[PDB]
Parts: structure tokens; C-alpha cells; sequence
RNA sequence: GAGGACUCUACCGAGAGUGGAUGACGUCAAAUCAGCACGGCCCUUACAUCCGGGGCGACCACGUGUUACAAUGGAGGGACAAAGGGCAGCUACCGGGCGACCGGAUGCGAACUCUAAACCCUUCCCCAGUUCGGAUCGGAGUCUGCAACUCGACUCCGUGAAGCUGGAUUCGCUAGUAAUCGCGCAUCAGCCAUGGCGCGGUG
RNA sequence: GCGAGGAACCUCAUUUGGGAUAUGGUGAAAACCGUAGGUGC
């Protein structure tokens, strides 16, 4: 029916449908080429697909959270970890790239005493 | 400013005063003068002196405060 | 040229409008809509009917200068003797 | 701090809770030249929130009705129910 | 026709316990206050106070610090 | 990191470095500005090539690449001209033909 | 009806950590009688007490910041998608309005109501103290409040200042960090909030 | 950019002046008239 993942990148949550179809991509009941209009948004989005895979599946995507780096940086893992599941042997392909790896940095809390979270007053 | 709703803040008693009038001395420095006050002399309070005011038309819809400086 | 101003004809009108005393960038914008002249073009760009138009909106309503400028001096004296 | 501030606390509290139906009548009227001859100490614009015990007029908190001093007391000593220090 | 019953305390375990559940999550607030009594600053540490809820419903029909509100 | 257009980690280490503010995109943006003005104007090899020519003209090899990049943008800001782009693709041309006050500085 | 959220549990490299709080170990006759108690001394026809009107806001040096001095930018018109935190107060909707919010009404004492801007397109400005900058000063007002003169905030219309990236020196950090962009809260009728305390985008 | 994380009145401690120690009229108000405490050392 359809293979399910899920993506975390900062405040930003994907989740991934992935079918047997001829691309198209739909983000949020949109398109992916009016979602996300900037080359290099698309281009993270659709990297793990064109690795190993493109035009041979239909995506449907679910975003919450974040910002369009954030948001496009969190699809891609999802979609990166789907593809394992379809094969077990595309693993050290993806893996290779550096693409199924969470990256885990978050914003740090603001700390007492302090105008932001390294950054001291000036004291002179 | 005051809103037009409201209508100018003139003191009561200092009409009262006014109207019923010497030297008149007050401590209503936020009254605003009124076109009834014209020719007449009022002493405002300053905080240890009463700085007299002689009222012309030019002064009318001013704060009787304004005439009397504190420091 | 428009009253008693040389404007510089090189900008556009919806600028150009603001190096008169009394007339700001909303002024102009308003001025410029209520005569019906485009804010695109140039002064230079200008017919004489529509120059004529401005010219017209701009008077009787308005304070640009002179007149301006001596009640802004009588208001500072007023408050001098005050 | 001393005992005056309390005491004139307590009279322009009593003088407000009397006088807060007429202000409110004149109030949604429009009455003006009648709205300024009720005392000066029976509008509610002067009254300070004091600290319920010590009297600190400075560094009030709503919730509890206690300066910050108070507070971080309090909390330490268990008095305040719920409150807790955080482990970070 | 039902019965919601929403517990609500500043204990998780004591709610827990309570209730013999749809747990709702949790409304913590943060308190910052200076350490020093006097105009030592930059030194401040934060209590933190947590209010836990509940929800428990029974289709067609307590320890102190438990407030509960049924509908 | 790979680059959007070409897929090459030099151009987005060269854009990490032009970058100000915390704006990535825009120094992208200058940066394939330029690109396209250098073969706009002047141009024998890809507008690429041209550049690579150029940041080899103008100690680790890392640090060196570093110190090339910071020294071509320094000199590309340094140059007059009013938009950014439009002056850098000096840079790139005036390296390619070494001379100029970037070159050997 | 269980992919996320939300809130309870159990393991987490012998193989292919970070941030914060605890501070037994300390010297400064360091600070705090104005948070709070308290030894001694001094005030009681006044250093006690009530109220109006003034002051803490008046005018060279130092510290801490906010805006800029611009094209990696200002303006106009469209397209964007966040985390946390407040709601007897915020407010769905209709019109008086240029606008601050007023006047009729609607949900909501809280997984109904206030939350984006930087970004992404299109056009103008083209190196000009300017379509940069927004100090100061004249007019109109909208609120709060008994009262806005000394001495409040906000909105319109004018006015348009210094300012061309800063000498000797010096301050802050080593990654979701600096630099930037917006949002929220505490106290509070209103507010001087460009301060303090947090939250997220791109990086 | 601190105690202060809200100085127009109040806060307010500081200054000048007026008081005291049901209705009317007189008053800026406090107040008037007839019918233990210290935000002192
Ligand atoms: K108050």
C-alpha cells in the first residue's frame, strides 16, 4: 500500500508515503515544484531518490514545524529510510552519502545573566 | 491630548470662584483656562510660591501649570 | 516651474513632489491620486493639462510654502510670547 | 515596610470598596463635572500592591502575593505547596 | 450521554496513583528570581511549578492536591 | 556539502565564505551572479574552469584554498563597483589574467 | 483507528556525548539595619502622624545599549511556513473611520481566542547626504486615569538634523555557537520596555 | 539597563504649606463647624 518512514530535523517533522508511480511529488496537497520553489530545497529533498531510484515512485509528504531548511533537510531523511525498507541491500548506498544519520542539534536554551546562550555582556 | 468626548478639564470650584468674582490663589495647576477666566488674576501654586497670572485671550486652552514654572 | 519650486524633472513624480515645503511622501501620493496622474513617470513626462491639474489640486487646500512658512513663524512667536 | 503605609493601604482599600458603585454609575454615564468631586482616595488608581506580610512595594508577584525574596524562601523552606527547584 | 472526569494536580505520581486514562500534557511554569537580597545580579536560579491533568471518561454512566472537575 | 548547481564542495565552501549575516542563499545567488557575468563579459574553458584558474593563480593545502578565497573576496570587496557580483567578476577575470593589486597580495 | 503528538515504563556500544544545577575546599572587618528579625544609642509639643502642591525627570565626564552611516541595500505589489507563552481578559463577525481603537454583537477561565519576520518572485531607485538616516520642532487627534503643564503611550500631516564604517586601546565566543530575524512573558489603569527573562527560523 | 522585574497622583522615604494629636457651611484636601512608632545611626 504504502511504505512509511518518519523524519526529524530541528522543530520539523516529515512523514513519507512512498508508492510505485512516475514521481510526482506532493508535499502538504501541493506540488513539490510550487511548495518549494528554490532549486536547492528541491535538490534536498529529491537527493536520496536520484542516489540509487527517481521516476519510479509516487511520494506523498506531511510537514509541521521549522522553517524551509528545516522542513526540507527533515523529508529527506524520511524518504531515505523508506528506501531501506523497499531493499535491505540499499543501505550501505545511503548510509555512504551520510543521509539516514539524524542530526540531533537543537537550539540551546538561553542561560541567566547572559544576553543569549554563549554570548556574554561586554565587560570592559 | 484630552479627548474631545470628555470636553475640556476645568476645575469646578475655580469656575465657581471665577464667576462668583482680589487675587484668587489656587492649587489647580492641570485646570485649563477657560474664556470666562479672562481678565482676572490667578496666583497658581509652584510648590513654596504662588506665581501670580494676569489671564489674556491668548492664553485660553492652555494649563494653568504652564504660567508657573517649578523648578 | 509648478509653484515658485524648480522640481528636478530627471525623478518621478511621487518623489518628486517632496521637495516642495509642504508636501511629504504621502502628500505626494495622495496629491497624485487625487489628480489622477500616474506615480511611474517622470516630471519631465508631463502634459500641460496635468500640470495644470496638479498645480490645481495643490492650491486652494494646501499650505506649501510662503504662507507655510510664515505660519510656522507666527506659531513660534505666539509661543515665545507665551 | 512600617505601619502608616499599611494603615493607609487598609483606608483607600475600605474608601474604594465604598465608593466603587457611584464611580461606576457616573462612570458609564457621562457625567464628568460630578465625576470629580468623589475623593481623591476612592478612585482605584492608588492602590499599590504591597507584599501581604513584609510590605516590600517592589518586586510583587500576583500569583502569590509575595516579593521575590519572600518567594525564593518559601520555596526553599517547602512552605509554598507545589513549588520546587529545578534540577538544571 | 457521558461523564468526563479531568484530574488535575503538581504530582505525577500522585495523580497516577488517583486515578485507580488519556494523560494531557503538562503546563509547567518557570519562575526566575535574583539569589542575592541586594543589587547582586546575574546570579538567579529557577523553580519550577508543573500542573498535571487527566482525562477519564465512563460512557452512559482522593489524596489533597487533587482538584477534579466533572462533566 | 554539495553545491546546487555544479555539485562541487569548493563553490560551497567559496559561498560559505562570501556569506554575511547568516544569508546563504543570497551569497549564492551573488555567487552565480557573477558566474554568469564572467562569461557575459570578457570569455576558452567553462566559467568553472575559469574560476578554479583563477583561485590557483592568486603549508596545508586547506589553508591554502582558505587564504586564496578570503584574499580573492577581500580584493573583490575592496574594488569599486556597485553591484557585488558585477565587481567580483573583475576579480575572477583580472586573476585569470594576473594582475591587478589581488594578485601576489 | 494508531502514522505523528501527548504522558508513564525497560535496555542503551567492548568494539566495525553536550548544556545546566549541586560547590565539603576558601580570603576580602567584601555587600545587604532600606526585604526580614535583632544587642546598643537617639527622637516623643515631634526624627511620630494626615493631606494638597512640587522633586526623584533640572544641565560636562564615564559605563551599558538601540539605530544608522547603505545595492549582500531602501521602497511598492504578490507567495511563505514556527516554537514556546498569555486570555475577566483576549476576541469570531458587521459597519463610523486615513489610522491609533469605538459600538453593536460571538466563543472562551483554556491540546474559543493574540504568533511571525527575515526568506521567494515582480517593479522602481543607480552611488546622490539620495526613494539612505530618522534627531528636533510645529499642528490635529485616540486611549488610560479625578487629573497627561512640569511629567505617559500610540496614530495621522508637515519639518526634516548629526551621521561617508570610526586613532591609542579594548570587549564577547569556538557550533545550531557568533551574526542576524521575528514572537512571547514577569511587574502593570496607562507606560518611559531600546531593559530583564525565554522561544524558535538560517547559519 | 542595579536594589527598581513599572517615580503623573499613590509608591515616596525628599521639599514648601495647612491640620489633628445625617446634613449644611467653611476648605486645595486633610479637617473644622452648627443644627506603641522610626525607610533614624
Ligand atoms: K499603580
Amino acid at each position: 500500500d504504502y511504505i512509511n518512514a518518519i523524519g526529524r530535523r530541528k522543530a520539523a517533522v516529515a512523514r513519507v508515503y512512498l508508492s510505485e508511480g512516475s514521481g510526482k511529488i506532493v508535499i502538504n496537497k501541493r506540488e513539490i515544484e510550487q511548495y518549494f520553489p528554490s532549486s536547492i530545497l528541491q535538490y534536498i529533498v529529491k537527493q536520496p531518490l536520484l542516489k540509487l531510484v527517481a521516476a519510479k515512485y509516487d511520494i506523498k509528504i506531511n510537514l509541521r514545524g521549522g522553517g524551509f531548511k528545516g522542513q526540507s533537510e527533515a523529508a529527506r531523511l524520511a524518504i531515505a529510510r523508506a528506501l531501506v525498507k523497499i531493499n535491505p541491500d540499499d543501505k550501505p548506498a545511503l548510509r555512504s552519502e551520510g543521509f539516514i544519520t539524524r542530526d540531533p542539534r537543537v537550539v540551546e536554551r538561553k542561560k541567566p545573566g547572559r544576553p543569549k546562550a554563549r554570548k556574554r555582556f561586554q565587560f570592559s | 491630548s484630552r479627548s474631545l468626548k470628555k470636553g475640556p478639564y476645568i476645575n469646578l470650584k475655580l469656575e465657581k470662584k471665577v464667576l462668583a468674582m482680589a487675587v484668587i490663589k489656587t492649587w489647580a495647576r492641570a485646570s485649563m483656562i477657560s474664556p470666562d477666566f479672562v481678565g482676572h488674576t490667578i496666583a497658581v501654586h509652584n510648590g513654596n510660591k504662588f506665581i501670580p497670572v494676569f489671564v489674556t485671550e491668548n492664553m485660553v486652552g492652555h494649563k494653568l501649570g504652564e504660567f508657573s514654572p517649578t523648578r | 516651474r509648478i509653484v515658485g519650486v524648480d522640481l528636478p524633472q530627471n525623478k518621478r513624480g511621487f518623489i518628486a513632489l517632496t521637495y516642495i515645503y509642504g508636501i511629504g511622501r504621502s502628500s505626494a501620493i495622495t496629491i497624485l491620486d487625487k489628480a489622477g496622474v500616474d506615480r511611474d513617470i517622470k516630471v519631465k513626462d508631463w502634459s500641460d493639462d496635468q500640470a495644470a491639474a496638479i498645480r490645481d489640486v495643490i492650491g486652494a487646500g494646501y499650505k506649501v510654502e510662503g504662507d507655510l512658512r510664515s505660519e510656522v513663524q507666527l506659531n513660534i512667536k505666539r509661543l515665545m510670547d507665551i | 515596610a512600617k505601619e502608616s503605609m499599611k494603615a493607609r493601604e487598609v483606608k483607600r482599600a475600605k474608601l474604594v470598596a465604598k465608593y466603587a458603585a457611584k464611580r461606576a454609575a457616573l462612570k458609564a454615564e457621562g457625567n464628568y463635572e460630578a465625576l470629580q468631586l468623589l475623593p481623591k482616595n476612592a478612585s482605584p488608581v492608588r492602590l499599590h500592591n504591597r507584599c501581604s506580610m513584609t510590605g516590600r512595594p517592589k518586586g510583587y508577584m500576583r500569583q502569590f502575593g509575595i516579593s521575590r525574596i519572600q518567594f525564593r524562601e518559601m520555596a526553599s523552606a517547602g512552605l509554598i505547596p507545589g513549588v520546587k527547584k529545578a534540577s538544571w | 450521554q457521558k461523564i468526563r472526569i479531568k484530574l488535575k494536580s503538581y504530582d505525577y505520581m500522585l495523580v497516577d496513583k488517583s486515578a485507580e486514562p488519556i494523560p494531557l500534557p503538562t503546563h509547567k511554569r518557570i519562575f526566575t528570581v535574583n539569589r542575592s537580597t541586594f543589587v547582586n545580579k546575574k546570579s538567579r536560579e529557577q523553580f519550577e511549578l508543573s500542573s498535571y491533568k487527566r482525562l477519564i471518561d465512563i460512557y452512559n454512566s482522593l489524596p489533597s492536591g487533587v482538584e477534579v472537575e466533572i462533566k | 556539502l554539495p553545491d546546487p548547481v555544479y555539485g562541487d564542495v569548493r563553490v560551497t565552501k567559496f559561498v560559505n565564505h562570501l556569506m554575511y549575516d547568516g544569508k546563504k542563499n543570497t551569497a549564492f545567488s551573488i555567487f552565480y551572479g557573477a558566474l554568469d557575468i564572467v562569461k557575459t563579459k570578457h570569455s576558452e574553458k567553462s566559467a568553472l574552469e575559469i574560476w578554479k584558474a583563477a583561485l590557483d593563480n592568486i603549508i596545508r593545502p586547506e589553508r591554502k584554498e582558505s587564504i586564496s578565497m578570503k584574499n580573492l573576496i577581500l580584493y573583490a570587496r575592496k574594488r569599486g563597483g556597485k553591484t557585488m557580483a558585477d565587481k567580483l567578476a573583475a576579480e575572477i577575470v583580472d586573476a585569470f589574467n594576473n594582475q591587478g593589486a589581488a594578485f601576489k597580495r
